[PDB]
């Protein structure tokens, strides 16, 4: 039978439901476009712009060498 | 309409519940033939709207196009676009008739009568009444008998049709002798599907085209007039299952043998399907690329007939399994080729070597390069080239299309066609809805060993 | 008879987990296809 | 073993519907019905152990039960003044929103 | 393209050919709203 | 219930719409972990500074092409962990070295751990037998000797998989161009145990659906059963008489068909995890000596064998450079084995 | 009581109490079959070098000429024939037969015929028995498939050569030189029905374990339960209900089938319309229609290229795409 939850086919058609949730889906679309066009995604995760693939230093594909210096060598590496 | 209460049919399979209904079965029918009229005026309008005169029709992703090409309509000499207004008119036709159809259908479906056996004697039916199936098998068999024949009227009275293979260039041609031996049309109905036979696909010239179609308009009228006039004898009757879903199998496999004909015809012809209209078929490329490079290293001062390759054949020319000079390379595989373009370059015994030597033209060079880097390969998100290529090229063949999704077609209406058939005879005989628990027939039978 | 639900429950918290960062991630790449190179 | 009213359908307008969803059809279970290719019925119904095991599946795990929907949420409680300050937010969000779209980009 | 005369229609004839994939759907959307009787 | 184990455990083991249990505590938060963890690489993180690709939606990539990379093998096996001696607590340079891997990787293991106890749970509530939980080892193995036990005894971790399909795709390639994989007879019977496995699931969904019995008068079959009814709703006698008149041999008993349908995939699975061990130390079933030793000897001995080598020849020399940044690999045009005209 | 010689032929043919059940698609189905299994038994056995690509380099196959199981195979025609017509009495001789690859045609159409009227003695014997006529529609899909590698990739090549051989060595070959020209990796087609076979086997063993975990006790613990089971018995011997209480608190309620007609009509749809799917994938990509090429597709600012995994694929394509045939090209393009 039912384990003590409403129905989802209760929930779905309701007034309070869609009064509740036209706000919410559209504020998080609208978050998410936010955070990709404002520059914020390449900065937190380090993803680079198409413009930062290759810099005036060097012109080939990044190398990472130590394993213990990789912090400093991966700052390095993405100087721009 | 109805529901699974008083029907035992679920809404996935609710056009069943109008099986016994003839009212309604026409009504669908008659707007499922308004939609592929709309479709086919639509289509039409959007490829005419998105065609320019600077690239050839095989180069636009158009395949509606070149089956009016070959008609005859607004092409010249060489197979160039001179006119676009004809294109225009037939798509507008087909638009405009399509309405017409769809409101009949709309009509015969929703308000018209349900069950037309008592108001309408002469279009009412019972599936298990043969003469009237046969009566209007017959009926049909007169109409298509008709459109055959006005095909042919087009070849002959009306402008003629585009002949690829015409003296001086293809152009439109008009058939004044077709042949209507009956060795020659037996000589392509008997003929072996293989390589060199080709069975139906191996016709060579629009007076084999024309004489075909006359004979089958002849033959539909024939046997329209035969099939209204008699009625299924015993032995007929004693082979069939007669029931609706019986007669859609049949139908669904005969469709099926024929989607898979369009599409062999499609990837392999050239007569019936332009080269300059539909680009170049799969050997096609192959034979005008070693002729292309033939030419050009033999520019660079080289002995082409006695140049030897890597493995001691023959670089650009060899000999075919049976004799004949044929080019060399993996293009071996590729002989039974014939097009205008190489045709007149081959003699009795195959290539001609001083005809190749001494008399090659510069259109039949331009041609060769031509369906050379236009070769029918090409990916699922229209890159042309080989797998191995980069993203240069928006370019996949209008064969290429025709042919994979004709196919596709065809297997999927033969396994429609099983389907049926096997529902039809389990029906029929009376157990399409499960094994009888009272009285099983395995019960009754004796063990095996 | 009357039926009387509770609003948050576990399921509650089992589909908006799931919910909420999938409504942010959509609009995210619907916001990445305008980007030119 | 299976008492249908107990199911859970009872709060259906459409008769049809209903019949569909308990598994149920009085037309099937006549001695002369024909479905719509011509076949006979030998009576069993929908199910032929109906009477032995109470209903059929579609009686047994329905999944649309209008009797144990709530009570509530067929009647919005916040009225009309509710909806007009639904009404005057989503505007306004929606200009907030396409504003913060067209000043971030690159116009 | 289309004549010079019927130019103004243009965006009218690129949209056409997927009318019949909207009937398709169009039956499946009457289907749902009679309820799957 | 008055002890805190015992209220614990009437909460945790309750009735719900989600089961949640006592193995939950140790499979919801690492099994969205490394969901989370797949879809943030794919989508913002990329490939640039460890594998030298673009991996990411935020890069120009499909679904296809968008993964999540292993880390540069100047890393060897280190967990990389976000405290660890190489990221040293920056979250930004740990996401550009790739200790994005092994936290998928890492969480994705102990998820899999936690829901064979989560099966084993809900069977001994509802007191059944725990053959479910039995059949989900093959795919546990197979993830342990991909994923872990093959990288672990190579350079690093990467030359692991990499989560997407285009990198699945390319550890496929790698392998058939470096192992000969396809050569492997524990390849070869776990994909007799696949294809059989796909065979008997459609030859027993076919025979059922075929053998049916009249319990209804409509044409939709579905609406005849009844799941607490007591007689079987389809005819045993006639599908063993129809498959063995048609095959020769056929099932007589219930239980070993279906005995027989969990055996066959696990049983492939397990075989194919243990020729992947085997390979994991580089002990590849590459070549057979006598073949290899006429051919050279006699220079017209050819079989389909030799074809095989000569690809993974061009296989390797032809993705050598790209696929190992490392190595540093340069090759002259001249030196990379060709065909005639190709 | 039978009298006539046609009537009685008619009835020993059509009997249901025959060992083997023969048909009128088994009238087809015996000789073809036989026919195609002793050739191909005395080729793998002890046939001579068929030169296979047409440049007079002839390829072993045989156990006699220094193979084993894995290595063995049939080679097909060569590539001079093309898709000629070559039956055994077309050749000079035996030795000239032999010597082009004759028996992988005449195995191939044998066993194209076999399959056919197999997939017909299927529905016959369906049809006699009194049951329901689809076990032959699922047989459609391997048929299909082995249809599409034997008979329409030739098709659309332009020659038997570029078939599959009979081979195991020479099923790798072959599917090595398909991903190199056609990117089959690539294609959805190939991708659904790789998810066809995974699920299969998913759904194969859940089934089979769930069935095994909910058996009713019918016996002790020194016999095994299939002595549980008795043949022709009319009661269920698992609980259905069990199964699906389980199921459905492993996932959740709305998860589980609860009807056994429903669960074993999707376990029978899945690998059937999968396998449907990637047997049109290789008939598609037999005219030349291949995968997805994204190659060079991420490009800067400033216009280079950034490589992907797709690239990386690609390296391994050309890899081993110059190499398929080493000297069957003289020309850059492989057209065919
Ligand atoms: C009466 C019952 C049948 C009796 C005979 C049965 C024989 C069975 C033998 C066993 C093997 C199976 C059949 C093999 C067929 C091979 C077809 C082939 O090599 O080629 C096919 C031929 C094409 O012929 C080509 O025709 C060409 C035409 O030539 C000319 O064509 C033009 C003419 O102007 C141009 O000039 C061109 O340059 C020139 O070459 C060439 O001759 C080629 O060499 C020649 O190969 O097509 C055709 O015959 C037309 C279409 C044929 C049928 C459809 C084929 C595809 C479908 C296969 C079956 C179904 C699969 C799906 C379902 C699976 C589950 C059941
Ligand atoms: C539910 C269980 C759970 C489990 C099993 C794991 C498991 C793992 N995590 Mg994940 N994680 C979880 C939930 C979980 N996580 C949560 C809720 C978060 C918050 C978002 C994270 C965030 C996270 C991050 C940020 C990272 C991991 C990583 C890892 C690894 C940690 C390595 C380590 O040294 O542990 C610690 C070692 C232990 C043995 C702990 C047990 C010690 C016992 C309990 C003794 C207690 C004694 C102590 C002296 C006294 C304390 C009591 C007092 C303070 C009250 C491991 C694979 C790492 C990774 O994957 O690297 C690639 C990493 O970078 N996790
Ligand atoms: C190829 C198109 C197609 C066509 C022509 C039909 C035709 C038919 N269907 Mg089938 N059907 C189809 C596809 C199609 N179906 C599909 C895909 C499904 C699966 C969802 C079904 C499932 C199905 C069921 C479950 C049933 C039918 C039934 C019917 C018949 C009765 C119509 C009716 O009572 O309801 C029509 C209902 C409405 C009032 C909707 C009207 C909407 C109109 C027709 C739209 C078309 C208008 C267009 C936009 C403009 C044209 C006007 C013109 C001037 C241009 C009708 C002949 C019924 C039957 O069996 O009859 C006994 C029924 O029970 N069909
Ligand atoms: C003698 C009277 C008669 C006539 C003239 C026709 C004629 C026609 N019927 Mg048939 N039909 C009849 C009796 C008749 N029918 C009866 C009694 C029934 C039982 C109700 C049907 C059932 C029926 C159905 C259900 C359908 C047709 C269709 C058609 C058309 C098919 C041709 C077409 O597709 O164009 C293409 C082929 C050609 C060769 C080009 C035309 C060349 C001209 C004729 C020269 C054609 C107009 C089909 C249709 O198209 O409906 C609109 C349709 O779906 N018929
Ligand atoms: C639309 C297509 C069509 C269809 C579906 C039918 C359907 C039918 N026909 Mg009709 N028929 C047609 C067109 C069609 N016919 C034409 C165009 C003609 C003129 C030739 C005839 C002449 C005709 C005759 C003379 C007879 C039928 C009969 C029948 C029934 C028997 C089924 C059968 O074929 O046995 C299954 C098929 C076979 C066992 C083998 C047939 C294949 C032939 C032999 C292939 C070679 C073709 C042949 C030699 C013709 C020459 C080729 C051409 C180039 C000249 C069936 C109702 C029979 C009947 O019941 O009449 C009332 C019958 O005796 N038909
Ligand atoms: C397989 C089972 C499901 C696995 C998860 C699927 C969803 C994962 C995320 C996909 C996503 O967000 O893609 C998001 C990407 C974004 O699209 C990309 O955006 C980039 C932006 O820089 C570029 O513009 C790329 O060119 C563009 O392709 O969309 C796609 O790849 C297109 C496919 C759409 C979704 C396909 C889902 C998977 C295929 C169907 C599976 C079910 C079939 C029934
Ligand atoms: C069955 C269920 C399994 C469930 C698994 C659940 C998660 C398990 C958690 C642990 C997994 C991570 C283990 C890391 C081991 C590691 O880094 O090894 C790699 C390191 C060694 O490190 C290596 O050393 C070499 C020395 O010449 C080189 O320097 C290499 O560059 C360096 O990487 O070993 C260890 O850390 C411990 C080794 C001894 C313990 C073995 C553990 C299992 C190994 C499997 C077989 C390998 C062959
Ligand atoms: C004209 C006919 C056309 C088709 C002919 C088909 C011929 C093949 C038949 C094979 C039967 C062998 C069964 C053995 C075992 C046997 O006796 O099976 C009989 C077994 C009996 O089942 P029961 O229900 O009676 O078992 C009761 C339990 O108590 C058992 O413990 O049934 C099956 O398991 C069916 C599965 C057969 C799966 C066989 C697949 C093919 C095997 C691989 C072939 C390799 C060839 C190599 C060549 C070099
Ligand atoms: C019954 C039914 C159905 C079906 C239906 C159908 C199928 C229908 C169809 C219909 C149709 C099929 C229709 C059509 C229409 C058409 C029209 C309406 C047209 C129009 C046109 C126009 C308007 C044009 C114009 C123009 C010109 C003249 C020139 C150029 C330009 C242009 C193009 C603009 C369904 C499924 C729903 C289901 C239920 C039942
Ligand atoms: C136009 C044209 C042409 C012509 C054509 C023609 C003239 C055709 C014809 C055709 C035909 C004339 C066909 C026919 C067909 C037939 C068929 C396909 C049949 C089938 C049959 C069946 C399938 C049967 C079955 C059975 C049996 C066997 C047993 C008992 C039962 C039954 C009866 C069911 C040509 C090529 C010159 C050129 C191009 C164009
Ligand atoms: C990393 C990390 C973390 C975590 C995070 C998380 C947990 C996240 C999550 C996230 C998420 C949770 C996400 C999601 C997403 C989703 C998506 C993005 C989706 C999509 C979808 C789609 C696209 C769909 C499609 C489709 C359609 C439409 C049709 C049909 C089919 C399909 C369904 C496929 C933490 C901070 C803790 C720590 C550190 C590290
Ligand atoms: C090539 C070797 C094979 C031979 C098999 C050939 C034929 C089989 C033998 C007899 C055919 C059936 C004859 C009639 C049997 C009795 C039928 C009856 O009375 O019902
Ligand atoms: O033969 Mn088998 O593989 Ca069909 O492509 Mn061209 O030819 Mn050869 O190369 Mn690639
Ligand atoms: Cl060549
Ligand atoms: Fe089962």
């Amino acid at each position: 039978g039912a384990t003590g939850e409403r129905p989802f086919s209760d929930i779905l058609t309701s007034i309070r439901y869609w009064v509740i949730h036209s706000i919410t889906i559209p504020s998080l679309f609208i978050a998410g476009w936010l955070f990709v066009s404002t520059g914020l995604a390449y900065d937190v995760f380090g993803s680079p712009r198409p413009n930062e693939y290759f810099t005036e230093d060097r012109q080939e594909t990044p190398l990472i060498t130590d394993r213990f210096n990789a912090l400093e060598q991966v700052k390095k590496l993405s100087e721009v | 309409g109805r529901d699974q209460e008083s029907t035992g049919f679920a809404w996935w399979a609710g056009n069943a519940r109008l099986i016994n209904l003839s009212g309604k079965l026409l009504g669908a029918h008659v707007a499922h033939a308004g939609l592929i009229v709309f479709w086919a005026g639509a289509m039409n309008l959007f490829e005419v709207a998105h065609f320019v005169p600077e690239k050839p029709m095989y180069e636009q992703g158009l395949i509606l196009l070149p089956h009016l090409a070959t008609l005859g309509y607004g092409v010249g000499p060489g197979g160039e676009v001179i006119d676009t207004y004809p294109y225009f008119v037939s798509g507008v036709l087909h638009l405009i008739s399509s309405a017409v159809l769809g409101f009949g259908g709309v009509y015969h479906s929703l308000v018209g009568p349900e069950t037309l056996e008592e108001s309408f004697p002469f279009f009412g039916y019972v599936w298990k009444d043969k003469n009237k199936m046969t009566t209007i098998l017959g009926i049909h068999l007169i109409v298509l008998g008709l459109g055959a024949w006005l095909l042919v009227w087009k070849a002959m009275y009306f402008g003629g049709i585009y002949d690829t293979w015409a003296p001086g260039g293809g152009d439109v041609r008009i058939i004044t002798n077709p042949t209507v031996s009956p060795g020659v049309i037996f000589g392509y109905l008997f003929r072996s599907p293989f390589g060199g036979d080709g069975w139906i696909v191996s016709v060579d010239n629009m007076e084999d085209v024309i004489g075909g179609h006359i004979w089958i308009g002849t033959l539909c009228i024939f046997g329209g007039i035969w099939h209204i006039l008699t009625k299924p004898w015993a032995w007929a009757r004693r082979a069939f299952v007669w029931s609706g879903e019986a007669y859609l199998s049949y139908s669904l496999g005969a469709i099926s043998i024929m989607g898979f004909t369009a599409c062999c015809m499609a990837w392999f012809n050239t007569t019936a399907y332009p080269s300059e209209f539909y680009g170049p078929t799969g050997p096609e490329a192959s034979q005008s690329q070693t002729f292309t490079f033939l030419v050009r290293d033999q520019r660079l001062g080289a002995n082409v007939a006695s140049a030897q390759g890597p493995t001691g054949l023959g670089k650009y020319l060899m000999r075919s399994p049976t004799g004949e000079i044929i080019f060399g390379g993996e293009t071996m595989r590729f002989w039974d080729f014939r097009g205008p373009w190489l045709e007149p370059l081959r003699g009795p015994n195959g290539l001609d070597l001083n005809k190749l030597k001494n008399d090659i033209q510069p259109w039949q060079e331009r041609r060769a390069a031509e369906y050379m880097t236009h070769a029918p390969l090409g990916s699922l998100n229209s890159v042309g080239g080989v797998a191995t290529e980069i993203n240069a090229v928006n370019y996949v063949s209008p064969r290429s299309w025709l042919a994979t999704s004709h196919f596709c077609l065809g297997f999927f209406f033969f396994v429609g066609h099983l389907w049926h058939a096997g529902r039809a005879r389990a029906a029929a005989a009376g157990f399409e809805k499960g094994i009888d628990r009272d009285n099983e027939p395995v019960l009754s039978m004796r063990p095996l060993d | 008879k009357s039926y009387t639900y509770p609003i948050f429950t576990v399921r509650w918290l089992a589909v908006h987990a799931l919910a909420v960062p999938t409504v942010f991630f959509l609009g995210a790449i619907t916001a990445m296809q305008f980007i030119q190179r | 073993k299976i008492d249908i009213s107990k199911q859970g359908l009872n709060s259906i307008q459409n008769e049809t519907v209903k019949l569909n969803l308990m598994g149920k059809s009085k037309t099937m279970e006549s001695k002369d019905w024909v479905d719509p290719q011509g076949r006979k019925g030998k009576g069993y119904g929908v199910y032929r152990f109906a009477n032995k095991y109470g209903a059929n599946v579609d009686g047994y795990s329905p999944i649309y039960t209008p009797d144990t929907w709530s009570e509530s949420g067929d009647s919005y409680k916040l009225g009309t003044k509710g909806l007009i300050a639904w009404a005057g937010l989503i505007v306004v969000l929606l200009g907030v929103g396409i504003n913060l779209v067209i000043s971030t980009s690159a116009l | 393209k289309l004549p010079e005369a019927y130019a103004p229609f243009d965006p009218i004839v690129d949209v056409l050919p997927v009318i019949p994939v909207l009937f398709l759907l169009l039956a499946l959307v009457w289907q749902a709203s009679v309820s799957f009787r | 219930k008055r002890g805190w184990f015992d209220v614990v455990d009437d909460w945790l083991r309750r009735d719900r719409f989600v089961f949640v249990g006592w193995s939950g505590l140790l499979l919801f938060p690492t099994a969205y972990l490394a969901l989370g963890g797949w879809f943030t690489g794919t989508t913002f993180v990329t490939s640039w500074y460890t594998h030298g690709l673009a991996s990411s939606y935020l890069e120009g990539c499909n679904f296809l092409t968008a993964a999540v990379s292993t880390p540069a093998n100047s890393m060897g096996h280190s967990l990389l962990f976000l405290w660890g001696p190489e990221a040293q607590g920056d979250f930004t340079r740990w996401c550009q070295l790739g200790g994005l891997w092994t936290f998928v990787a890492l969480h994705g293991s102990f998820s899999l751990i936690g829901f064979m106890l989560r099966q084993f749970e809900i069977a001994r509530s509802v007191k059944i037998r725990p053959y479910n939980a039995i059949a989900f080892s093959a795919p546990i193995s197979v993830f342990v000797s991909v994923f872990l036990i093959y990288p672990l005894g190579q350079s690093g971790w990467f030359f692991a998989p990499s989560f997407g399909v285009a990198a699945i795709f390319r550890f496929i390639l790698f392998f058939q161009g470096f192992h000969n994989w396809t050569l492997n007879p524990f390849h070869m019977m776990g994909v007799a145990g696949v294809l059989g496995a796909a065979l008997l699931c459609a030859i027993h969904g076919a025979t059922v659906e075929n053998t049916l019995f009249e319990d209804g008068d409509g044409a939709n079959t579905f609406r005849a059963f009844n799941p607490t009814q007591a007689e079987e709703t389809y005819s045993m006698v006639t599908a063993n008489r129809f498959w063995s008149q048609i095959f020769g041999v056929a099932f007589s008993n219930k239980r070993w068909l279906h005995f027989f349908m969990l055996f066959v995939p696990v049983t492939g699975l397990w075989m194919s995890a243990i020729g992947v061990v085997g390979l994991a130390l580089n002990l590849r079933a590459y070549d057979f000596v006598s073949q290899e030793i006429r051919a050279a000897e006699d220079p017209e001995f050819e079989t389909f064998y030799t074809k095989n080598i000569l690809l993974n020849e061009g296989i390797r020399a032809w993705m050598a450079a790209q696929d190992q940044p490392h190595e540093k690999l340069v090759f002259p045009e001249e030196v990379l084995p060709r065909g005639n005209a190709l | 009581e039978s009298t006539s010689l046609w009537a009685r032929f008619c009835e020993w043919v059509t009997s249901t109490e025959n060992r083997l059940y023969i048909g009128w698609f088994g009238v087809l189905m015996i000789p073809t079959l036989l026919t195609a299994t002793s050739v191909f038994i005395i080729a793998f056995i002890a046939a001579p070098p068929v030169d296979i690509d047409g440049i007079r380099e002839p390829v072993s196959g045989s156990l006699l000429y220094g193979n084993n199981i894995i290595t063995g195979a049939i080679i097909p025609t060569s590539n001079a024939i093309g898709l000629h017509f070559y039956p055994i009495w077309e050749a000079a001789s035996l030795d000239e037969w032999l010597y082009n690859g004759g028996p992988y045609q005449l195995i191939v159409c044998h066993f194209f015929l076999g399959v056919c009227s197999y997939m017909g003695r299927e529905w016959e014997l369906s049809f006699r028995l009194g049951m329901r006529p689809w076990i032959a529609v699922a047989y459609s899909a391997p048929v299909a498939a082995a249809t599409a590698v034997f008979i329409i990739y030739p098709l659309g090549q332009g020659s038997f050569s570029d078939g599959m051989p009979l081979g195991i060595s020479g099923t790798f070959n072959f599917m090595i030189v398909f991903q190199a020209e056609h990117n089959i990796l690539m294609h959805p087609f190939h991708m659904l029905g790789v998810a066809g076979v995974f699920g299969g086997s998913l759904f194969s063993a859940m089934h089979g374990s769930l069935v095994t975990s909910s058996l009713i006790r019918e016996t002790t613990e020194n016999e095994s339960a299939n002595e549980g089971y008795k043949f022709g018995q009319e009661e269920e011997t698992y609980n259905i209900v069990a199964a699906h209480g389980y199921f459905g608190r492993l996932i959740f309620q709305y998860a589980s089938f609860n009807n056994s007609r429903s669960l074993h009509f999707f376990l029978a749809a899945w690998p059937v319309v999968g396998i449907w799917f990637t047997a049109l994938g290789i008939s598609t990509m037999a005219f030349n229609l291949n995968g997805f090429n994204f190659n060079q597709s991420v490009v800067d600012s400033q216009g280079r290229v950034i490589n992907t995994w797709a690239d990386i694929i690609n390296r391994a394509n050309l890899g081993m795409e110059v190499m398929h045939e080493r000297n069957a090209h003289n020309f850059p393009l492989d057209l065919a």
